[PDB]
RNA sequence: GAGAAAGCUCACAAGGCCAUGCCCCCAUGUCUAACAACAUGGCUUUCUCACCA
């Protein structure tokens, strides 16, 4: 029914088991009962006390394991010795070796004995406390959506002679999106880009790359498919009645998801693995196209697949250094928005919303006029903790010590949102759309117009 | 398997061909070491130069392709059982090459295999205008194989899982010769995009699979393998994918009519890497890049990453 | 991709694809004072029957 996939990663000896936050905040309960009550968890301040004294009792037999084991080692240890020298028969009679064997097979009985009740009472203490989350900014407002403070906003919104359409009707009518009667086909909620839409969302990817890689981010690309470990590890939810992430079936292949976005995949190429101090900090830029399950009625606000460029970068220990990286990732996301030109207000994220893998959040919205409403398109979150602890990712000292790092994540732009809201900000009343200057390169045209080929004609029943 | 026509010149080394998965190992851009929990088995990553030159192979194609006026499209990645029927693969067989998303999560929704049966799902049911054949549309996206032969070659890169190939797609008139010059048009572009990638490569015409009348296949010398290895696969059909998935263009005089399909692949990432790396393998293990892609890596001559290796501190090492 | 077998795989000597040394798996458990030895399973290799849209 339910279990996770990182106790049992830990089980099988596939990975280090990881090391939990429970230690951090356990000196004083009320701190964590309120912050974990902000956050707003799945987990509940109402059942944090079960799991500290779970927590205590498996220290305590730890504790009493290591004590046993301890004494049956010096037994073997002295007997083996002992043997060696004066190997007769005699030594064998004596009375030691005969208390010495008693003793380890006692000893044996006990560890024996004892093993499973400390396996059940671990499997339970980490299947509970996995839900436990991140530490909260000091800094990060407390309330719901609406709450969020707004760190500021660039552009304003453009002064339109006309009330401007929706961003479908005017795929439709330049053809660039086509959404009629893909129920077939696709399924809901599936979308498609033709002619000058296609070459937009390529350009924009194009861009985005070639901007991330001047300034010396190294590029990867992760695969699509990833196994459950990774997704437990970073934080999202794998398996559950409503989850929303697509897993193949399971007689045909065991153990396959559809990564959620691309810095899933790039967690799992840095999973159990150790990097270079003189690397740090690691900025690495991977595009992927990501399929969300998600359950408007119309549109493209709500679609299963799209690509999106996400950048993922793995500091260094101080969390000053994380929060400097992350700093200079919203720098990234201001300069790509100011040089397309849309209007984009950057606000704090909330505590409700922050997520259980995101200590510090910045939530980017980009004012969509056909729309009427703000959407957020980029999303930064600092995995500071809660990643390199779950997937054992850390960084060596030139003294030879394993130090966990801080990873920051974000995402530079969305082809569904940035596409919405370039057609939107520049629609006209002719209909023609006008394209930025930095996109004007790459398509090669001013502006969009009619598409000179015949559009398709249904001839479905 | 008769050999159509031969280009270019097998490239002469003092030393030893060097695999490519061993190239990119010691230059670190790909790594396929204990991937099976992270990303399942036989998956790959791509990183420094590796990623350039997908994407620079990518968007080299994509511009050539656009230069001669492809229409550029997307397409959805998941599809309906139907389409992939009508396409001539079918999923109901135990083995099967189209990956089967839960049935109790969602109903009927499967990974796209290629590229094709996402661009022929789009002209399902749909007439075009007789003035607008013939129409060739330009399509990139990730392909997803199901079952990748492990008997031979398992330790490969040669097979993926998944992998990104670009796609060609076009619908042309009723006359069989406007599809024949269509194909033949889609063959040279191919064997233009190889020719500047100065890959060497012979391409053979297939006898007779059945639902396509035709077929093209492009292979190119890798010095690794020793072998002559498949890259690309154009090929025709004739009245198959209208008639399956009842796509049928409107002539001038009105009558209802099933328009020819023709399918090709312009490249696919992983076996123009495995070309690429081998041949211009060097003696240090640097690889020249061609000028052609020059610009788009942006580095004349690849060196040995300067970023140190990641190092496993996993359990199963040996100890 | 399917089935089955084995315990190691990478590297350095040396001969005209492999003869020998150099090194000879990670975990959970049954009898053992304990290494080892046999099971289940993971991973790295090898041998088989089959699709490559
Ligand atoms: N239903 C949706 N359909 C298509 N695109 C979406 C959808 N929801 C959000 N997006 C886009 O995807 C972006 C990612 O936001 S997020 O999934 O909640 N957070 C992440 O993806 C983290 N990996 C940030 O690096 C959004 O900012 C928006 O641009
Ligand atoms: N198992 C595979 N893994 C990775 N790439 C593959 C694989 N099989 C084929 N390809 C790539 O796709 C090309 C076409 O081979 S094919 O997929 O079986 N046939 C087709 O794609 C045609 N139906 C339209 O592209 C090959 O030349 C190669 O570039």
């Amino acid at each position: 029914r339910n279990r996770n996939l990182l106790y049992e990663y830990a089980r099988e000896g596939y990975s280090a088991l990881p090391q939990l936050d429970i230690e951090r905040f356990c000196a004083c309960p009320e701190e964590a009962a309120h912050a974990l009550e902000l956050r707003k968890g799945e987990l509940r301040s109402a059942d944090l006390p079960a799991i500290i004294s779970t927590w205590q009792e498996l220290r305590q037999l730890q504790e009493q394991i290591r004590s046993l084991e301890e004494e049956k080692a010096a037994v073997t240890e002295a007997v083996r010795a002992l043997l060696a020298n004066q190997d007769s028969g005699e030594v064998q009679q004596d009375p030691k070796y005969q208390g010495l064997r008693a003793r380890g097979r006692e000893i044996r009985k006990e560890l024996v004995h004892l093993y499973p009740r400390e396996a059940q009472l671990e499997e339970q203490f980490y299947l509970q406390a996995l839900k436990l989350p991140n530490q909260t900014h000091p800094d990060v407002p407390v309330g719901d959506e609406s709450q969020a403070r707004v760190l500021h906003m660039v552009g304003d919104k453009p002064v339109f002679s006309f009330q401007p359409r929706g961003h479908l009707e005017i795929g439709e009518k330049l053809d660039i999106i086509r959404q009629k009667r893909l129920s077939h086909v696709s399924g809901h909620r599936s979308y498609y880009l033709r002619g000058a839409g296609a070459l937009l969302q390529h350009g924009l990817v194009n861009f985005t790359f070639n901007k991330l890689l001047r300034r010396g981010f190294t590029p990867m690309t992760v695969p699509d498919l990833l196994r459950g470990a990774v997704f437990e590890g970073c934080g999202m939810t794998p398996n559950a009645n409503p989850s929303q992430i697509y897993n193949i079936d399971p007689a045909r292949f065991k153990d396959l998801n559809l990564a959620g976005t691309a810095e899933v995949g790039l967690a799992g190429y840095f999973m159990d693995h150790t990097v270079a101090f003189r690397d740090l900090p690691v900025r690495m830029v991977c595009s992927s196209t990501c399929y969300r399950a998600e359950t408007e009625p119309r549109g493209l606000y709500r679609v299963h697949h799209f690509t999106k460029v996400e950048m993922f970068g793995v500091t260094g220990p101080g969390l000053e250094q994380s929060s400097q990286l992350l700093e200079e990732f919203l720098s990234l996301q201001m300069e790509i928005l100011t040089e397309l030109g849309l209007h984009f207000r950057v606000l704090d994220m909330p505590t409700q919303e922050l997520g259980l893998p995101a200590y510090r959040k910045f939530d980017i919205e980009a004012w969509m006029p056909g729309r009427g409403r703000f959407g957020e398109v980029t999303s930064a979150s600092n995995c500071t903790d809660f990643q390199s602890r779950r997937l054992h990712i850390m960084f060596q000292t030139e003294a030879g010590e394993l130090q966990f790092a801080h990873t920051v994540n974000a995402t530079a732009c969305a082809v569904p949102r940035l596409l919405i809201a370039l057609l939107e900000s520049n629609q006209q009343k002719d209909g023609s759309v006008l394209v930025p200057p930095a996109l004007q390169s790459y398509l090669g045209t001013d502006r969009i117009t009619a598409p000179t080929h015949v559009p398709l004609q249904y001839i479905g029943p | 398997a008769r050999v159509l026509h031969m280009v270019g010149d097998k490239p002469v080394f003092s030393f030893q061909p060097r695999g490519h998965l061993e190239i990119g190992e010691k230059l670190d851009i790909i790594r396929q070491k204990r991937l099976s929990h992270v990303s399942g088995h036989r998956s790959y990553y791509l990183r420094g130069a590796g990623a350039l030159l997908q994407h620079g192979l990518v968007n080299f194609t994509f511009n050539k392709l656009l230069r001669r006026g492809f229409t550029p499209m997307t397409v959805p990645d998941l599809l309906r059982g139907a389409v992939f029927e009508g396409c001539g693969m079918t999923p109901n067989a135990n083995p099967s090459q189209i990956y089967n998303i839960d049935p109790a999560r969602f109903k009927d929704l499967n990974l796209a295999g290629t590229a094709e049966v996402g661009l022929a799902g789009y002209f399902m049911d749909h007439t075009v205008a007789f003035r607008d054949l013939p129409v060739r549309m330009v399509c990139s996206s990730t392909c997803y194989r199901a079952e990748t032969n492990t008997g031979q070659e398992p330790r490969g890169l040669y097979r993926v899982h998944h992998f990104t190939k670009v796609e060609m797609f076009g619908v042309t008139g009723p006359g069989l010769e406007q599809s024949s010059q269509l194909l033949e048009e889609f063959l040279s572009l191919q064997m233009e995009i190889l020719t500047e990638l100065g890959l060497h490569f012979r391409v053979l015409d297939m006898p007779t699979g059945l639902p396509a009348y035709r077929k093209f296949d492009i292979e190119a010398w890798m010095p690794g393998r020793g072998r002559f290895g498949e890259v690309t696969s154009a090929s025709n059909c004739t009245d198959f994918q209208s008639r399956r998935l009842h796509i049928m263009f409107q002539t001038e005089a009105g009558e209802l009519q099933f328009a020819h399909t023709v399918n090709a692949t312009a490249c696919a990432v992983p076996r123009l890497l495995i070309a690429l790396l081998e041949s211009n393998q060097q003696k240090d293990g640097s690889v020249l890049v061609p000028p052609a892609l020059q610009s788009y890596l942006g580095t004349d001559r690849i060196t040995a990453p300067t970023h140190v290796p990641l190092q496993y501190i996993g359990p199963n090492q040996p100890r």
